[PDB]
């Protein structure tokens, strides 16, 4: 080890090393900053005789060529274990919260792991029961499978995230990891800190049950590129213990953009619309460690920002190639106070097939979407001439569709203190039975109210009687 | 009859807008690809 | 007591200087390009030092440069001054400091370079502290949720797109639309709100910056405003470092504060007049340094470029001082190409957008905000309780009108409720129309919006609505000065329309409407 | 101070000078030819060991790789003074007109000069009095400001230029400069020279009051690049005397194009769509010398040609970043015998605000262009309704719009010897008063064609009374 800086061009630096002991690729070389603090650079290329090209992941403004460089001999070492729970880290594993250092006794693992082998993968797909009626019915989760959420963040996305964390914490092993890739320091860090510390469940705050890794906006492209890998490294410790983990990645498109910026800085030839040539490979290094293995499962929900409005753009296309379910939060559904503002028609899922979720689940879900689709077609006509022109049965479908879309609302345990309403966890079988019994004709006499922010059909009736 | 004809024409115009949006996005991606390709060629 | 001067001297003279000769490392310019020098073997140079280029024959001054590229056996130094004088073979000395700018009370009402050198010709800068350009953002746990509102003075922004202290609202528009006008209206409205505005003027013409400074001086806003300026003719290095100098000057206000009107002001507002021109300057710098380009020829670290700059704008908590730094970046799109590279980067970075459209600007809606697409993710937290309570119906009715915006010319042949909604939307849109350099205080906006949301302007015809406002406030300014103070005093009350202020405002509106004819 | 040519690639010449006598970055190289004249190059890049890369400014079709080059020490020196008035010059300042060379006694000034400092800039915008009603009302100029005409041929743009020169030379001292940058030699020359020599005012031809510098498309890119700076130096000489100068940079866009080529041949890395990386700075170094100082003001009215019809293109966008007013000449107005083809719409100016021009000027300028805001949209209705026979009140608006459209026309002094009609100079106060009184309805008594070519409303009245 003990190299010397040979070149500093922006974040991309080059370090010369002896002919032997040259660092490997992704080896996290360290530059002392003249004090206790240090600058960790990740080696991305090996050039000629000992020269290695690396990405700064830091300010790299106080550096001078000829400065000492130390090879760590391993990728970025991220602390893992129960000590990470309730703490907030950056890409390098340093805790950025008020609390002190993690400590040398805690195990540190390389950031660049390998996805589970072919043997360890589950042969069959198991449905992940989140407990939210609309999520578990229209676009059911997949255990160990990726999931995308589409929203403008003003539609209660954080509420859904907190509800998922609380549900897994209280009804499963329940550990979660939140990767703030490209996360704003104000909107995405302190606001979420206050929301997660204030939100409580069974005398334990949500923040105590989650590990938060923030690759912020102000960090160089390498940090935003590797923050997701840091989050996977942290979650893999809990996955290896047999627990089930939820990984929430905010704006995976920002991870794609960070990769593109790193590739542009390294000099690699551009591909398609300003995208890295290693787009598929980089998306495969990520989102492949998110699998349901024999020991445990990591299920991930990933916010996806669509450039312009292209679902054919290479970044959302590569994201979609690895997705099992899409949830489309929509503004109008949230303007009316339906907080679980999941658009049933737009939101889909791969696991919603008879051979996995059951024939009854598939049949009711299709009928729910069918009547809603008919309602969407008649949204024009109702504004055209009034509800009067609509034929009977079609008038029922409009009446029933409004009731069912109001019934998609569900009280949340994390929102209990704000709204003064206890949360209701509706199992998938209970959801299927309730919606089938709503469709078949029961509850038709009940008005649109009494379905708002309720649990199962049993709750809708008991309320009607009282 | 005019109401029905304008409803049909509005639906057709919306479909044509969707098709033109797809074509415009394809052209936009092609333009960005061409620009970055020629910039990289000039740099190299 | 001159003996004190003689004692302080004659002691540092005798034993305050080493005077020991030693080898110092310099560099030779070996190639001068389009503002880029190579400096050959200048070792011990920091990655962003400011090299000196000491004076030589025919040059009695020194042009400084930034050593951006520390290559092997070469240091590509971007030249801050004029490159026409630096020739091959010139000697350079590596000043050990990263670029720093003077900060403090001294730089108020003064136009300066990005290097802190005054260009208004009113004397040397008086200062005692220099803050480093390119410092790390305040941090995650160092901030607090944005709660205090920044009163823009324009009804549209202050009512529908709130700006709070610490919030980063983007002013994005197409060519001549009013982005600098909105920024100047915001700056002029902070006369007594205890805020120190900063104007950066990246790449603007010297004439435009001069007219902006003249407008600010004419309204008396050049006693709390710091104007930085890196104009178009100046080198790309100055335009590249202008916003960072501005935000360092603002971070001094945020952390230490300055005595404004005999009060410790720790809130600052900074307006980057063109990040679309700062990005162009950085692109020119990168391409002259032969760094690998990316999309639209911008370098890879151009998102990082604006991200560093904007992520230093924060609302610090009480532990770290309680200061603030509001940022108002300005972007000039081309043909409303929001999906362009720099606009998308800054839109993703910022906490909100104020879309100014040329269509509305040409139509007559002079504040050309497009409320449909303009957002403020802070939202109601950046509004006084009065404005938050009053503007909800405004936003709802404006949205309803926008849904029926295709129908304005067919309003007669429509439903009574649809015609009423269209008419109310037209009245509200005419209300949001505002002249230049006439910011309305919070109480005036609250009074006007309370009169509008409640059915009080229904009888007034649309073309006179603006006039109505321009009269009504004048009435409240002269006939009923107490109701304005009553509104302003309990603007923070949770239930703002408390019976006392409700009756006072109702009576004022009725009295004005009875006397006037429209 | 003598070097040897090393390489010759097109119009880029590399020349090696002695070690201690390397030319500066903008000096002239002045290659001597065998037949007596010289080829003046312009340094662009100091590099290597005494080697300078320069732009040819000429053909370079007769040069070997050993020819001597004589550094001139100073940049391209151009003759400035009263002598260089009423003469045509090239980029190098050599008079290309039939008359003899400029005498050695005339002062030569460097082509590259520092724009005026911030302290000297005016703190308040001031309107520039041209005398044309439509120009001084709809799109007022700025003292030391930039205006662009968007018009082709046959719309009277040349006559507008001639009248602007004549008016500034009569009311003020008003010397004028015309830089044809990348113009057709047919349009720019022998159709501007002859028209301005024929056009006369106070027994003095317009050409006698105007300097001309012509870098045409046939000349190498460097000539088209530096012709604008030559004209700026010639105008700045007169500006130093305190006299007001009107400068017409015809096809400023062809300036930008020239720079692009100069960069492509210089090995500079391309920016955006092939354009030079130094686009903004190059445009600033030319558009910032056009400003109103305390001593004098160089008002500029440029011409911009947008490739295809793309205002998104980097060259038009960079031009527009430095523009204060736009005048949109139209074919339809020109073919209607309206001699000033300035469109009342699509002609903007940032001076048109009540703070600078005045409340009355803004009020009337908004009153007009409002009856035409619809562009008489009634014209579409008249086409399929025949006015519904007549409009309830619209028919009045149509009459007022037609009257004011006719009134925008004005007899020009330069055309006084062509159409046999005396030229009318209309002050801005007269224009605002005339249009305001016409909009009140005083102009509802006179028929159309009485406003056809008359300077003021009072002049229209005199005609009605007589
Ligand atoms: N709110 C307003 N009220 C009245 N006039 C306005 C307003 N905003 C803009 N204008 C008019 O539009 C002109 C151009 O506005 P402004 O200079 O603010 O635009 P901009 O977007 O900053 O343009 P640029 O790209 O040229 O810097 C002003 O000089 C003024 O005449
Ligand atoms: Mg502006």
């Amino acid at each position: 080890a003990k190299g010397v800086i040979q070149e500093i061009i922006g974040v991309v630096i080059r370090a010369k090393f002896p002919e032997d002991e040259v660092p490997e690729i992704y080896n996290a070389i360290e530059i002392p900053l003249g004090n206790g603090d240090r600058l960790v650079c990740e080696v991305q290329q090996q050039l000629g005789n000992g020269v290695v090209k690396a990405v700064a992941m830091g300010s790299t403004d106080g550096l001078r060529r000829g400065l000492e460089v130390i090879d760590t001999g391993r990728p970025i070492a991220v602390p893992v274990g129960p000590a990470t729970l309730g703490r907030v880290f950056n890409v390098l594993g340093d805790p950025i919260d008020g609390m002190g250092p993690i400590g040398p006794e805690v195990e540190r693992r390389p950031i660049h792991r390998d996805p589970p082998s072919f043997e360890e993968q589950n042969t069959q797909a198991q449905i992940f029961e989140t407990g939210i009626k609309v999520i578990d019915l229209i676009a059911p989760f997949t255990r160990g499978g990726k999931t995308a959420i589409f929203g403008g963040a003003g539609v209660g996305k954080t509420v859904v995230i907190q509800e998922l964390i609380a549900n897994i914490a209280k009804e499963q092993s329940g550990f979660s990891v939140f990767a703030g890739v490209g996360e704003r320091s104000r909107e995405g860090n302190d606001l979420i800190h206050e929301m997660k510390e204030a939100r409580i469940d069974e005398n334990t705050t949500v923040f105590d049950k989650t590990v938060m890794v923030f690759g912020q906006m102000n960090e160089p492209p390498g940090a935003r590129l590797r923050v997701g890998l840091t989050a996977l490294t942290m979650a893999e410790y809990f996955r290896d213990e047999g627990r089930d983990i939820l990984l929430f990645i905010d704006n995976i498109f920002r991870f794609v953009q960070a990769g593109s910026e790193v590739s542009s800085l390294l000099g690699r030839m551009p591909s398609q619309v300003g995208y890295q040539p290693t787009l598929g490979t980089e998306m495969g290094e990520l989102q492949e460690r998110i699998t349901s293995t024999k020991r445990g499962s990591i299920t991930s929900m990933q916010a996806v920002y669509v450039p312009a409005d292209d679902y054919t753009d290479p970044a959302p296309a590569t994201v979609f190639s690895h997705l099992d379910a899409t949830i489309s939060l929509e503004r109008s559904i949230a303007e009316r106070a339906i907080f679980p503002a999941v658009d049933p028609l737009a939101s889909t899922s791969r696991i919603l097939d008879p051979n996995i979720v059951g024939e009854e689940h598939y049949r009711v879900a299709q009928e729910v979407k069918r009547v809603l689709q008919r309602y969407k077609d008649l949204k024009d006509i109702i504004a055209i001439l009034g509800m009067e022109e609509l034929s009977d049965e079609d008038k029922l479908t409009v009446q029933r569709a409004r009731k069912i879309e109001l019934f998609f609302s569900q009280p949340f345990t994390v929102a209990q203190q704000f709204t003064g309403r206890p949360g209701k966890y509706v199992p998938v079988k209970k959801t299927v039975e309730s919606f089938a019994r709503l469709l078949n004709g029961e509850g038709d006499h009940i008005p649109e109210s009494f379905f708002y922010m309720q649990g199962d059909f049993d709750d809708v009736l008991a309320a009607y009687e009282a | 009859a005019r109401m029905v004809a304008m409803r049909n024409a509005t639906n057709n115009a919306k479909d044509l807008v969707r098709d033109l949006t797809l074509s415009f996005n394809k052209a936009r991606q092609a333009a960005i690809t061409k620009e970055v390709s020629e910039i990289a060629s000039g740099a190299a | 007591i001159t003996e004190e001067l003689i004692a302080r001297l004659k002691q540092g003279i005798t034993s305050g200087v080493d005077l020991q000769p030693r080898q110092v490392n310099v560099g030779t310019v070996i190639a001068v390009g389009d503002g880029v020098a190579r400096l050959s073997g200048l070792d011990q140079v920091v990655a962003s030092e400011i090299v000196e280029f000491p004076p030589k024959a025919g040059r009695n001054e020194s042009i400084y440069g930034i050593a951006l590229n520390l290559e092997q056996d070469s240091v590509a130094a971007i030249i801050l001054g004029d490159d026409e004088t630096i020739e091959e073979g010139d000697m350079v000395t590596s000043t050990g400091r990263v670029i720093s700018v003077p900060v403090g009370q001294g730089l108020l009402g003064r136009v300066v370079n990005p290097l802190g050198q005054p260009i208004d010709g009113k004397g040397p800068i008086v200062y005692e502290k220099t803050r480093p350009i390119e410092r790390i953002a305040p941090g995650v746990i160092t901030r607090k949720s944005v709660d205090t509102p920044v009163q823009t003075g324009i009804i549209a922004i202050d009512a529908l797109i709130p700006i709070g202290r610490g919030q980063r609202e983007l002013i994005i528009g197409d060519r001549q639309t009013g982005k600098t006008a909105v920024a100047i209206d915001t700056i002029l409205n902070q006369k007594g709100q205890g805020m120190v505005c900063i104007y950066v003027a990246i790449g603007q013409r010297r004439a435009q910056v001069a007219q902006v400074v003249g407008t600010l001086e004419r309204f008396g806003a050049m006693e709390y405003t710091i104007v930085v300026s890196a104009t178009a003719s100046e080198s790309a290095a100055l335009q590249y470092i202008a916003p960072y100098a501005g935000c360092a000057m603002g971070e001094e206000i945020m952390e230490n504060g300055v005595m404004l009107n005999g009060q410790l002001v720790k809130d600052a507002l900074i307006v980057y007049d063109d990040l679309s021109k700062h990005a162009v300057a950085y692109r020119q710098v990168s391409l002259l340094l032969r760094r690998p380009p990316g999309r639209e020829a911008y370098p890879g670290d151009v998102f990082y470029l604006h991200s560093r700059l904007l992520e230093r704008a924060a609302r610090l908590n009480e532990e770290y001082g309680g200061g603030s730094l509001t940022a108002l970046p300005v972007i000039e799109t081309q043909a409303n190409d929001v999906s362009a590279y720099i606009p998308t980067n800054v839109i993703s970075i910022t906490d909100g957008q104020i879309y100014l459209e040329s269509d509305l600007f040409n139509a007559g809606q002079r504040p050309a905000l497009n409320v449909g697409i303009s957002v403020s993710r802070v939202g109601g937290a950046a509004q006084t309780r009065a404005m938050r309570a009053v503007a909800g119906k405004l936003k709802g009715e404006l949205a309803q009108f926008r849904d029926l915006a295709a129908f304005a010319q067919f309003a007669s042949d429509l439903d009574a409720t649809t015609k009423a909604q269209i008419e109310r939307g037209q009245r509200l849109q005419e209300l949001l129309k505002q002249p230049q350099y006439q910011p309305l205080p919070v109480e005036d906006q609250v009074a006007v919006l309370y009169a509008a949301t409640n059915n009080y302007l229904d009888d007034v015809p649309v073309p006179l609505i603006t006039k109505w406002r321009d009269d009504f406030l004048a009435f409240l300014r002269t006939a009923h000065p107490e109701v304005r103070k009553l509104i302003y005093d309990n603007r923070l009350d949770r239930k703002f329309p408390t019976p006392e202020v409700k009756e006072a405002l109702e009576a004022a509106i009725k009295e004005f409407k009875a006397t006037s004819n429209y």
